[PDB]
């Protein structure tokens, strides 16, 4: 567990990206979570309205990774200020500052 | 009806529908265009059917009330 | 590679060149943090043999 | 579905019929006429990026297609993807347009180094 | 399904060179080479 | 009347580089100093366009299918291009659209109309031969080395026929000339019928007869993404095809027509499935 | 401004410009648009 | 390129609420992007629905650009914390922090 903050990183974008393709197993409330099962089912004008429900859950999905990889990356881009002043002040110098 | 300027009213301009403030307008239309866009595609030139002259439609003073 | 889906996302506008806007600022995000982080000298330094 | 077929290395078990990977997607199927085992790789999917210096300057732009082998798209395979329209050179300068994968491309026409 | 995987422009290699000058740098010249001539 | 032309020269049909002609205002709205990308029916740059030939012994007056909108250049002296035939059959079965110019005014006519199959008019120094059923005229005011050039943009949208036009002064002696001219809407017709097929009219010289010297260009409208640059007057100045090279597929990413040095993600790419496979 | 032969012209406040700015103020709030 | 850390900040204000402007324009689903014209073509049953597609897809626009302006605003909250610790520590007095 020496490097568990690389690895819990590591696991959260892993994580993220496969509950993001678990999220098109789902079929929101529509008939099928397969877009080719409704257009090889079903009439155009029901077929708007279930794939109006996948896209909207999709999207939803979608919106909702994007956000929590901003906010990973703010956090990630705050670590790496960190590390960037790290390495300006404790190995390109002596620092005086305590801790 | 009668054309009323510089003043907060519902405008029908050949069937395009709002509300604004009717001033005049210094740009020139070429003869073919009825409307004008600004850069976040909202009508804010248009041209008076009777008179083929342009307005600028002003949005009305909306504000935040503190 | 539905064209109907397609045909019926573009209804809803911007939504997906935001989120790929998003996604490629972040991405060009990640190469500026490590760069700030270990490109910190312009001389390559080599220790000496001995 | 669309996808490539290729041989496969699995040993289904005589009542399974497909394969799932993590995250659900059919990765394997077996041929119901004959039994044998054939991985679905996904079609190549691509990002396509312009790489061009100013237009004061040049007119002259590079195709990357990324995670793209250029076996199925002056052509050049880098880790980042096929870049098209780039000439190759074993010089090392400093980073002018990044591509990726240690690779840069300049303009001198286009080069990547 | 749409995802992409791109490579970061600095290669492991690159990383463990720009380290290697660092250490380098520290090494043989102390602070000199942060502020100015190694 | 129908008279048969067979002192015609065999020669094969021309062809040509488009350039960046073709553009037109996508619609009735103004725009300033502003660019707007568009999805429409245009016309693809530096395009084949197929060239048609009338001099002595040429008469190039065929039937070609109209797709989804016609793109027709003119460079004309001595106005022996006349008009236009519109229709699916060119018989008395279907209804068919009329277009012609003739020493007065400009006639618009949808008809039931029986056309011969060499249409032509004549001046000295027979079109059809009968019209049954009749749903809309209109009379409307005169449109018009080769020394003018007439652009027409024909299109056929929710039974709109949308004829956009502009006349440009010349003086190139062959070839299409150079250059950027946006097409102005002219005049939309409300004729809401199927159209598939067009042919031209041109005018007979006699003192037999002699072809006069004309020239026209024949273009195919695809849809596609145009960014059209709009100057302060609010007149289409250039326009950037989306779809003809990455440059100008990055020109209209960006919605600028000036790009900076750098990369910059503008497509996708995806294999495209060569054939399908059932497995039962 | 004797400052034994520093200058500061260039960041402190022109007097003949209306805003206050400096010259380099100036030409940052010229470069921003 | 010089005072292109200012021009980013402007440019992404711009863009985002351009972004949203033209959000106004999107159908979402419905007959019009236009409230007036889904009224006057449609009885109140029929135009509910219409009217409840365009309020869903705005608000998830309005929600949307909210969202990405708070990441934004931490960002520049995190580089205003920076600048004012430089105004403090170099402005103020001599620091002995490398780089
Ligand atoms: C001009 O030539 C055309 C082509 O041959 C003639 O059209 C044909 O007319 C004959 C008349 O008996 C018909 O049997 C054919 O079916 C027609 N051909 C087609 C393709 O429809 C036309 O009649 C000629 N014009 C004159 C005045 O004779
Ligand atoms: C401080 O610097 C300014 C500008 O760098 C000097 O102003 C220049 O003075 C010379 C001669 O006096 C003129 O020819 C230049 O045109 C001036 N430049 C500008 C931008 O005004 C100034 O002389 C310097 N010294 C002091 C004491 O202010
Ligand atoms: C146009 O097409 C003809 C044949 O249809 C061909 O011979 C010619 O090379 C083409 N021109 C261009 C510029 O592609
Ligand atoms: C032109 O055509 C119109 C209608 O077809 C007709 O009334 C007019 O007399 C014609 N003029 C000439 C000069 O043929
Ligand atoms: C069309 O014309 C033919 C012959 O002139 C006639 O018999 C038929 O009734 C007409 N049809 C209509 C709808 O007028
Ligand atoms: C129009 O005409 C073409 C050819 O005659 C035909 O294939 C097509 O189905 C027609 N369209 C309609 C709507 O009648
Ligand atoms: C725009 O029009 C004005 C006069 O109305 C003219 O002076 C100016 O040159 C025009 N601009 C261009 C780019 O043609």
């Amino acid at each position: 567990s020496a490097l568990g903050k690389l690895q819990n990183v590591v696991n959260q974008n892993a994580q993220a990206l496969n509950t993001l393709v678990k999220q098109l197993s789902s079929n929101f409330g529509a008939i099928s979570s397969v877009l080719n099962d409704i257009l090889s089912r079903l009439d155009p004008p029901e077929a708007e309205v279930q794939i109006d429900r996948l896209i909207t859950g999709r999207l939803q999905s979608l919106q909702t990774y994007v956000t929590q990889q901003l906010i990973r990356a703010a956090e990630i881009r705050a670590s790496a200020n960190l590390a960037a002043t790290k390495m300006s002040e404790c190995v390109l110098g002596q620092s005086k500052r305590v801790d | 009806t009668n054309l009323v300027k510089n003043k907060c009213v519902n405008f029908n301009f050949n069937g395009l529908t709002g509300t604004g403030v009717l001033t005049e307008s210094n740009k020139k239309f070429l003869p073919f265009q009825q409307f004008g866009r600004d850069i976040a595609d909202t009508t804010d030139a248009v041209r008076d059917p009777q008179t083929l002259e342009i307005l600028d439609i002003t949005p009305c003073s909306f504000g935040g009330v503190s | 590679d539905s064209t109907e889906c397609s045909n019926l996302l573009l209804q809803y506008g911007s939504f997906c060149t935001q989120l790929n806007r998003a996604l490629t600022g972040i991405a060009v995000e990640q190469d500026k943090n490590t760069q700030e982080v270990f490109a910190q000298v312009k001389q390559i330094y080599k220790t000496p043999p001995i | 579905g669309t996808g490539v077929l290729t041989e496969s290395n699995k040993k289904f078990l005589p009542f399974q019929q497909f394969g799932r990977d993590i995250a659900d997607t059919t990765d394997a199927v077996r041929d119901p006429q004959t039994l044998e085992i054939l991985d679905i790789t996904p079609c190549s999917f691509g990002g396509v990026s312009v790489i061009t210096p100013g237009t004061n300057t040049s007119n002259q732009v590079a195709v990357l297609y990324q995670g793209v082998n250029c076996t199925e798209v002056n052509v050049f395979q880098t880790r980042a993807g096929c870049l098209i329209g780039a000439e190759h050179v074993n010089n090392s300068y400093e980073c002018d347009i990044p591509i990726g994968a240690g690779i840069c491309a300049s303009y001198q026409s286009i080069i990547a180094y | 399904n749409g995802l992409t995987v791109l490579p970061p422009l600095l290669t492991d290699e690159m990383i463990a060179q720009y380290t290697s000058a660092l250490l380098a740098g520290t090494i043989t010249s102390g602070w000199t080479f942060g502020a100015g001539p190694a | 009347q129908c008279v048969n032309l067979r002192t015609r020269t065999q020669l094969p049909p021309a062809y040509t580089n488009s350039f960046t002609r073709g553009v037109y205002y996508p619609d009735k709205v103004f725009r300033s100093s502003v660019l707007h990308s568009t999805q429409d029916l245009f016309l693809p740059f530096f395009s084949n366009v197929t060239w048609f030939h009338a001099i002595h012994k040429r008469f190039d007056n065929p039937v070609l299918p109209f797709n989804d909108g016609v793109y027709f250049a003119s460079t004309e002296k001595s106005n022996i291009i006349r008009g236009w035939i519109f229709g699916t059959t060119l018989d008395s079965k279907t209804q068919s659209l009329l277009i012609v110019n003739n020493a007065t005014n400009v006639v618009i006519k949808v008809c039931e109309f029986q056309f011969c199959n060499d249409p032509f008019l004549g001046v000295y120094y027979g079109v059809y031969s009968s019209a049954n059923n009749c749903t809309f005229e209109y009379v409307s005011q005169p449109f018009l080395n080769f020394k003018n050039l007439r652009e027409f943009v024909f299109k056929n949208i929710d039974g709109y026929f949308k004829i956009y036009s502009k006349h440009t002064p010349i003086n190139l002696v062959r070839d299409l000339p150079q250059g950027f001219s946006a097409l102005e809407p002219l005049v939309d017709l409300p004729i809401g019928i199927n159209i598939t097929r067009f042919q031209t009219l041109l005018a007979l010289h006699r003192s037999g007869w002699t072809a006069g010297a004309a020239a026209y260009y024949v273009g195919y409208l695809q849809p596609r993404t145009f960014l059209l640059k709009y100057n302060e007057n609010g007149t289409i100045t250039d326009a950037v095809d989306c779809a003809l090279d990455p440059l100008s597929e990055t020109k209209c990413t960006l919605k600028s027509f000036t790009v900076e040095k750098g990369i910059y993600q503008t497509s996708n790419f995806r294999v495209q499935p060569t054939e399908s496979i059932v497995r039962f | 401004k004797d400052f034994g032969g520093f200058n500061f012209s260039q960041i402190l406040p022109d007097p003949s410009k209306p805003s206050k700015r400096s010259p380099i103020e100036d030409l940052l709030f010229n470069k921003v648009t």
